[PDB]
């Protein structure tokens, strides 16, 4: 007898939904609500209004292109009065005399996302079922059981709402505060956002498993940051350092985060040119604001000291640099030890390098502190923006020509002001906590300069990084062994021999000896009256970011003059003196000339002069008359003058 | 811009 209810229409109730999901200013003409809370719809129906006691209202949900009920992404449940904490549910919460108000809520763990929400109504021994409309489903830092919950709502204003800020710029001693619109409930963002969850590599590999991952703001954040600097290409921005930006657009003319996302979107989804690392944080930022995951940009300084071969290495995508930038983002890590929820450190910067679909992170800030750094996911590469580890052997020293890990910065919460969170990062310098973390992060290894023969003027001789590893470890570096001319007073000149390997490979408990040739011909014609060549090696391990420096002064030691004494050694007579010197060179020597002198042995200068050069490794020798007169020791001393090779000493004691 | 340290 009871017949079918008809659907006049669906009251989405944008008004009261917005405000109370703190969504209003994405509901101004869609429904946008967030998990683990009521949220409400109106019924309004042609005739009759429902009877609990003759309909059976049932409501079906799917979201993605392969909505399974085992992966979340499709559920169906009864408009009942029973509420089942934690589940899908609906029920009445209001009956006037056309109109129904039910009260729905979600899994504080359901995927996020855009879903389909039908209705069957059933009445007796007949049914209908349609589509009652959609929703837009996102992470709710408002609800206790949702992952991302923030039990300050100063916080959740800052770091999920509040659509401008301050990205931190410039250098450690004079930092820049560059105002940035975040702008991530503008029109179309938030269906660009969702956008780029749907061509995500992940969701190429697996939709269906993807929209599942979707309840996880550990899986949206690494897929949303990830997404920003994607080496596919597909993700939303290239990065570039060259200040050659005429393709496109510079990474310092943008004051926010909208127009590079509408740019996206409008060129099917190609990276925009240019980025660079504040602008990846800051698209990341916007991204996952808008998901509901609440996110703050940082800026961290390092500072040079400057001839250092560790800042030429850098200066002629992992350096260094001035500044560097990335996000937090604040959630549980229940696929984590015990202990890791919070903030997690998210980098968008290009190179996804080691392995997996993206990089870097998240990882949370704790992990980087304490150095833990088997933490999923990239914690490595963090580590490594916030430490380097930089020592020197001259002979074992710390070298702090490169400070890394500096004022490191966010905009604080509720004011236009820097919060220093560099404490979060790194325990105080020479603390031992900050020496325990230092331990974890790398579970013996020594650099010198050797050479292990006499050095020459005229010769070519091998100089070698000498790398001993007494750990237990295996290390691959990189190493920059060079040479370089330098004077007396540590003025170096040109280079004279170079040798860089970008994959030097330690075994465990073993060493080497790299050589580097040092040619006659690259140092003869750029080298000092010193005859000094400073040889310098850099040994890099860019994992854990570690430094060992090592430099060595080598001295050319010029040819010995020979000087023999011919006849008796007694008191008295006469007396011959033959002095020979060998061209060491491998080049004849023009203008060569001895002066010899020596009181108690000669009383005239005696200088010789030699037309005929002295061609390479042709020794010349010349003999002068001496006669002595008194008891004891007397010194011969003999210069010897060149075109090529000067002021070159020699004596000899004689009786 | 973003300069090396």
């Amino acid at each position: 007898m009871a017949e079918e209810l008809v659907l006049e229409r669906c009251d989405l109730e944008l008004e009261t939904n917005g405000r109370d999901h703190h969504t209003a200013d994405l509901c101004r003409e869609k429904l946008v609500v967030r998990r683990g809370q009521p949220f409400w719809l109106t019924l309004h129906f042609e005739g009759r209004n429902y009877q609990a006691s003759v309909d059976s209202l049932t409501f079906s949900v799917v979201t993605g292109p392969a909505p399974s009920q085992e992966a979340g992404t499709k559920a169906r449940f009864p408009l009942r009065d029973a509420v089942e904490e934690g589940d899908w549910t609906a029920t009445v919460v209001d009956q006037q005399d056309c109109t129904l108000s039910l009260q729905l809520t979600t899994p504080a763990n359901a995927p996020i996302g855009l879903y389909r929400l039908s209705l069957e109504a059933s009445t007796g021994y007949q049914g209908s079922s349609f589509v009652l409309g959609h929703f837009i489903l996102l992470f709710n830092a408002w609800c206790p059981a949702d992952a991302v919950y923030l039990d300050s709502e100063e916080e959740r204003q800052e770091y999920v709402l509040t659509q401008q800020g301050f990205i931190y710029q410039g250098s450690a001693k004079f930092i820049k505060n560059i105002p940035w619109n975040f702008g991530q409930f503008q029109d179309g963002i938030l269906d660009i956002c969702l956008i780029l969850l749907d061509v995500n590599p992940k969701f190429l590999k697996n939709a269906g498993r993807d929209c599942s991952r979707r309840s996880s703001p550990v899986y949206v954040g690494r897929v949303g940051s990830g997404m920003v600097n994607c080496n596919d290409d597909q993700g939303v921005l290239l990065g570039r350092w060259d200040n050659n930006y005429g393709d496109g657009v510079s990474p310092m003319s943008w004051i926010g985060s909208v127009d590079i996302l509408r740019r996206w979107k409008n060129h099917g989804c190609q990276r925009v040119k240019y980025g660079q690392c504040w602008v990846f944080a800051a698209v990341a930022c916007t991204v996952l604001r808008c998901l509901g995951i609440p996110t703050r940009v940082v800026t961290n300084y390092n500072s040079a000291h400057d001839s250092n071969l560790l800042i030429e290495y850098f200066r002629n995508s992992e350096m260094i640099w001035n500044f560097h930038c990335w996000v937090e983002s604040w959630m549980t890590r229940p696929d984590l030890q015990p202990g890791y929820e919070g903030w997690q450190a998210l980098d968008p910067t290009p190179q996804e390098k080691s392995e997996g679909t993206y990089c870097c992170g998240p990882v949370p800030v704790r992990a980087i502190k304490e150095g833990d750094l088997s933490t999923k996911y990239d914690a490595p590469f963090v580590f490594a923006e916030v430490n380097a580890d930089v020592v020197d052997w001259i002979q074992k020293s710390i070298n702090r020509s490169l400070i890394v890990g500096l004022k490191i910065s966010t905009k604080s919460v509720g004011r236009d002001e820097r919060e220093d969170i560099t404490h979060t990062y790194k325990y105080p310098e020479g603390s031992s906590e900050e020496r325990e973390a230092f331990t974890r992060a790398n579970h013996g290894m020594a650099m010198r300069i050797r050479v292990g023969q006499s050095m020459n003027m005229g010769s070519d001789f091998d100089v070698f990084a000498h790398i001993t590893n007494n750990t237990a470890e295996e290390y691959v570096c990189r190493l920059l062994l060079c040479a370089r001319t330098v004077s007396y007073n540590g003025i170096l000149g040109p280079e004279c021999g170079t040798k860089y390997l970008l994959n030097l490979t330690l075994e465990p408990f073993s060493e080497k000896s790299v050589p580097l040739c040092i040619l006659y011909e690259k140092y003869r014609d750029c080298l000092t009256e010193s005859n000094l060549i400073k040889v310098r090696a850099l040994l890099v391990e860019p994992v854990i970011n570690s430094y060992l420096l090592a430099e060595r002064d080598l001295y050319l030691e010029n040819p010995e003059i020979k000087i023999r004494i011919l006849g008796e050694p007694k008191q008295k007579r006469k007396l011959v003196a033959e002095v020979s010197l060998q061209n060491p060179l491998p080049v004849a020597l023009e203008g060569c000339t001895f002066t010899v002198e020596g009181a108690g042995l000669t009383e005239e200068q005696k200088t010789v002069e030699i037309p005929d050069p002295v061609e390479a490794g042709e020794e010349v020798k010349v003999r002068m008359d001496l006669v002595p007169l008194h008891m004891g020791l007397h010194k011969l001393v003999v210069n010897f003058e060149s075109d090529k090779l000067k002021a070159v000493k020699g004596f000899r004691n004689v009786i | 811009p973003x300069l090396p340290f």
